[PDB]
């Protein structure tokens, strides 16, 4: 996988000491991802020999994270905001929703295999709640049950996100309600 | 209530889609644990269908892709649990009346467990 | 040599040593799951907790006599209400989400872990007393599974030391065994399947509880029926 | 006026959050333009390591990062001059419920941090630097890079400062889901490639941090602070506050309340100030509020707690603590002990797993019986365990994390004790009302 692109890797072991390898484990890993859309235990052997470690050491540290996925996900694979501060904004409600909705849970994926879910903790975006992040790409904020169903169908409909069109307004770092 | 019964019931059946899957796609099949509440049970008595507590679908290597498992007779909060070992997803499924086995709201079907088992076995079996 | 004062005795005892050194050092006892004799000591188990004083001062918080080093004058006691309430507690959370095996497993009367529950746990409050606390479903996985022909698996029965991992990187320095997910969710495994090192064997005779086993013996007798032969290995000149 | 800053004044000064908000904070340009690196280069050429050390010392700036800690006496036991190399960490690793300050400077103003970084390094003889940010933070990971390069360009990062014989690089690692990565010790070890626990403490990052070498960790907040303190003396920032909480905070609240987000405001303003004149008031009837993070402990929606100044001593000897400035407001409309039920099962995913009290412990007992009781499965017998337990933990783990989750759950049955006995005694499942919209 890394033969192919090895612009990438002198670039990035290149931030961290020359006794300071295993610290590529994380970006590496972290590209796979963003590109296959999950890691597959070959990924897993290979990083383990770039970096210098045990197939063992580097299993162990991609299995500690939340966002690297072990199986295949959909297209677009929808994280939920789960946490308290989102919560109190409606984030059940909107999880009973959508997952009843496409009829998925989180380790399946939608038939027409465009569609995974994941609930996760906060954001750091409360102001704006609910919240939810798509891929590896700027969150999804305030998610209205309306504001939903058109993300929804933007995403449906092949629309790249970051030009989809959201009812609705929201704000910044300060958020008016009405 | 009696619905501990018919979950009980369902915990067969899940174990019937997993041996049938297992036999199936050629995939080993382990009974992973049996009931202490039976190993254990004496001369008291004992009215459960199975005796198997913890099941799971491994691969060549014996490395479990796909485990599952009902909570003892004596457990509060009974739930059965589907977890993929290595990819860090766990399910909880409940037992609804007239609805029947449920992951909260979406019904878990025969088919809706093959396409999770496939998944797994795909994404996941080392060997 | 620096003066340390156990309970109600006094010791001698060099500059660098761990509290719990100097503890048993007096005659004394602790529960002590996670450090073994030439690891790495570190407090994870959390186990081996005393109370410190050093000045008589009591520090607030209870102490890891396993990796607290050891203050001229310092006073040291392991058992105040506090302590015991404390370790009979510790142990509760241990035997948790454990399996129930103890007649079926191998790990028999020589078990870590059997021996420090009967020791330190269930505590004494001041009829009928209450053996379990926790009455939900315990942690339920992958079960009698062998890494090698030599070593077979039990990750329900493991408890989370370190013993093994931190052996593998430390003495022979073949990291072929380490902790997967994390929470409650977390358990041993490998990726080097063949278990690579010559020197695999030992986490045998280290890990606490009946997880990591000698498959060369399964299922042959219980521990005590065993009679033992001390003796020297003659297969090479060490 | 005459005295000491503490609100609305009229002479506070807004530095941090100052143009956040507005088109194109972010172009190097931009912060040029509203005099950039002005202080930087004085700072290098003028004021020794040791002298950029004692104006923060004095300027009295605590830890933004929750800890709270003395950060000019954290700088203070750095080495002197040893030979090592040593290294400075960002830590924009911003995971705790209910707080999201450090999210828009890294987003809109990154060349404040990148600043306020080469004073730190200075100051500490660290010519390295790492900012390890959540890999959940996009934008603010592309902005920061996208910066990083700029000052790269312009002579700013890099090669010899200035035409000052020091010389200064930052690197980016983003992270992967998991707040444990936010402790300090923990954070290290996720960055130097293992998986991150926490380490033991006895050895100090001071003096054996990243790869061995002294390094100094610091909050993003903490460090874009080092700047107008060092542009406009300490004396300006102490001008701000209490008698312990000197300066200004990134105070961000979050909840039922008319506009909820951050408002920079001086040390020592009410909640009542934050809740209403700038939040606009709630718009629920509100039974609770959590001062700091998610970590500290809940108090009563009550008018002695809305006059309290949100401080590091007033807040502490009010039961809770000030953690990160994240306010969270719970209405009367939702039960307290969802509420938790819902935060610490938020822990009970976090934790690491290398202790037998937080991994077993809450991860284990404690999310279980919230459960129990929060399906109306409960008895009086259940609250009174998870009371018991709290104490078997709190004391006695190998980090914080175990504290931050009992300490909430702790002072939620200090003040509504009653209303896990409802639940309880009624057998009834926590009230489900409509939240969203
Ligand atoms: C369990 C735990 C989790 C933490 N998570 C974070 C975090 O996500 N972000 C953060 O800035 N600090 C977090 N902290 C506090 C860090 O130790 C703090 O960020 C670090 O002290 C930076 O130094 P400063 O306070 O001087 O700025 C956490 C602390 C603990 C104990
Ligand atoms: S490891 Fe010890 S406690 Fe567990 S089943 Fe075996 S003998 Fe019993
Ligand atoms: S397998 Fe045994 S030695 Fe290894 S961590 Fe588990 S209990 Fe400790
Ligand atoms: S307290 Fe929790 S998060 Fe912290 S070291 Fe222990 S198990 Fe890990
Ligand atoms: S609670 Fe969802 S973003 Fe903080
Ligand atoms: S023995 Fe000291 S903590 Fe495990
Ligand atoms: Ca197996
Ligand atoms: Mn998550
Ligand atoms: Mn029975
Ligand atoms: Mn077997």
């Amino acid at each position: 996988f890394f033969d192919d692109k090895q612009d990438f890797l002198e670039e990035t072991f290149a931030k961290y000491p020359p006794e300071g390898r295993r610290a590529a484990i994380m970006p590496l890993l972290r590209r796979v991802q963003q590109e296959e859309g999950w890691i597959r235990p070959e990924r897993i052997e290979e990083i383990a020999r770039l970096v210098g470690t045990t197939p063992t050491e580097v299993m162990g540290v991609a299995s500690f994270y939340s966002y690297y996925q072990f199986v295949p996900t959909g297209k677009y694979h929808l994280q939920v905001c789960a946490t308290l501060s989102c919560k109190l904004a409606g984030a059940e409600e909107l999880w009973d929703y959508l997952t009843e909705t496409l009829g998925i849970g989180p380790g399946e994926v939608t038939p027409d295999g465009l569609f995974s879910v994941q609930k996760v903790e906060c954001l750091g975006s409360c102001h704006t709640a609910p919240v939810i992040q798509v891929n590896d790409e700027p969150y999804v904020e305030c998610v209205t049950r309306a504001r939903l169903e058109a993300l929804l169908a933007g995403l449906r409909a092949g629309k790249r996100l970051e030009e989809i069109e959201l009812p609705g307004k929201c704000g910044h770092h300060v958020h008016e309600v009405e | 209530a009696s619905s501990e019964r018919e979950l009980y019931e369902a915990w067969v059946e899940l174990l019937s889609w997993m041996r049938e899957y297992a036999q199936a796609k050629g995939v080993r099949f382990e009974k992973e644990a049996d009931f202490p509440d039976f190993i254990y049970r004496m001369e008291r008595p004992y009215d459960l269908p199975t005796t198997i507590m913890t099941a799971s679908l491994s691969d060549g290597l014996g490395e479990p892709f796909l485990l599952a498992d009902v909570s003892p007779r004596h457990a509060k909060l009974k739930r059965i649990g589907l977890r993929l070992p290595r990819a860090h997803i766990h399910l909880h499924a409940h037992y609804e009346p007239g609805k029947g086995l449920v992951t909260g709201k979406i019904p878990l079907t025969k088919e809706r467990f093959f396409a999770l088992a496939d998944r797994a076995r795909e994404a996941l079996a080392f060997a | 040599m620096v003066r340390v004062k156990v309970n109600d005795r006094i010791v001698e005892v060099p500059p660098g040593t761990s509290v719990m050194d100097a503890v048993f050092h007096a005659g004394y006892d602790v529960p002590l799951f996670c450090s073994e004799k030439h690891l790495s000591p570190i407090g994870a188990c959390r186990m081996c907790l005393v109370r410190i004083g050093l000045p008589i001062q009591w520090q607030p918080k209870l102490a890891a006599s396993c990796v607290t080093a050891v203050a001229d004058g310092m006073v040291v006691d392991t058992l105040s209400d506090v302590v015991r309430e404390a370790q009979a507690g510790m142990v509760e959370f241990t035997l948790l989400n454990h399996p129930l095996d103890c007649p079926t497993c191998d790990k028999g009367g020589a078990c870590e872990l059997q021996d420090r529950t009967v020791e330190y746990g269930l505590y004494e409050k001041y009829e009928l007393p209450v053996y379990t606390r926790f009455e939900f479903t315990r942690r339920h996985v992958d079960k009698h599974h062998p890494l090698s022909p030599f070593v077979i698996l039990d990750r329900e029965r493991c408890i989370h030391c370190k013993r093994c991992v931190r052996y593998f990187e430390e003495v022979p320095g073949d990291e072929v065994l380490d902790f997967i997910e994390r929470g409650v969710h977390t358990f041993i495994g490998t990726m080097d399947f063949g278990l690579p090192s010559g020197f695999s064997g030992n986490i045998t005779d280290i890990c606490p509880v009946g997880a990591l086993l000698d498959l060369t013996a399964r299922f042959r007798a219980r521990n005590w029926e065993m009679e033992e032969t001390p003796t020297t290995c003659a297969l090479c000149p060490v | 006026t005459g005295p000491i800053l503490s609100g609305l004044d009229p002479r506070f000064e807004r530095t941090l959050y100052a143009h956040v908000g507005k088109e194109g904070s972010w172009t190097l340009d931009y912060y040029l333009r509203h005099g950039g690196y002005e202080t930087a280069k004085r700072v290098l050429k003028e004021k020794t390591p040791d002298e950029v050390i004692e104006e923060v010392k004095r300027s009295g700036l605590r830890g933004r990062g929750g800890a709270g800690f003395p950060t000019g006496l954290k700088w203070s036991f750095m080495p002197k001059d040893d030979g090592k190399q040593h290294y400075l960490i960002c830590n924009a690793d911003e995971s705790e419920p209910g707080s999201f300050k450090d999210r828009y400077i890294l987003e809109d103003v990154p060349h404040l941090l990148i600043e306020g970084m080469i004073l730190a390094g200075y100051a500490i003889r660290a010519t390295v630097g790492y900012i390890y940010v959540r890999g959940e933070y996009r934008r603010a990971a592309d902005r920061l890079e996208q910066a990083i390069k700029e000052a790269r360009a312009r002579g700013y990062l890099g090669k010899n400062l200035f035409g000052t014989d020091f010389s200064f690089d930052l690197h980016v690692h983003r992270g992967a889901g998991a707040y444990i990565c936010g402790e300090e010790t923990a954070l290290m070890n996720s960055l130097e490639g293992l998986r991150a626990n926490p380490r033991l403490k006895p050895p100090f990052p001071a003096q054996s941090g990243l790869w061995g070498k002294p390094t100094t960790i610091n909050n993003v907040e903490t460090l874009a602070s080092v700047v107008p303190i060092m542009e406009r003396g300490a004396d300006w920032f102490a001008q701000m506050g209490t008698e312990q909480s000197k300066g200004m905070k990134l105070y961000q609240i979050s909840g039922p309340v008319k506009r909820p987000g951050v408002y920079e405001l001086p040390m020592g303003t009410t909640f009542r100030e934050l809740i209403y004149e700038w939040a606009g008031g709630p718009l629920e009837p509100i039974q609770a509020i959590i001062p700091g993070g998610s970590s500290t402990p809940p108090l009563p929606f009550t008018e002695e707690v809305l006059d309290t100044p949100m401080s590091y001593e007033h807040l502490q000897a009010k039961g809770s603590m000030l953690g990160t400035g994240g306010v969270i407001l719970i209405p009367e409309r939702v039960s307290m002990v969802d509420a938790m039920w819902n935060l610490t099962r938020f822990y009970a995913h976090e934790s690491c797993g290398k202790c037998t009290p937080c991994r077993e412990g809450v991860a284990g007992f404690m999310v279980n019986l919230f459960a129990k009781i929060g399906t109306g499965q409960g008895e009086e017998k259940d609250v009174e365990n998870l009371e018991a337990l709290l104490p078997l933990i709190e004391g006695r783990s190998f980090c914080p994390l175990a504290d931050a989750a009992v300490w909430p759950v702790k002072g939620s049955l200090r003040h509504f004790k009653d209303q896990y006995l409802a639940l309880a005694r009624e057998k009834r499942p926590v009230p489900r009302p409509s939240l969203w919209r």
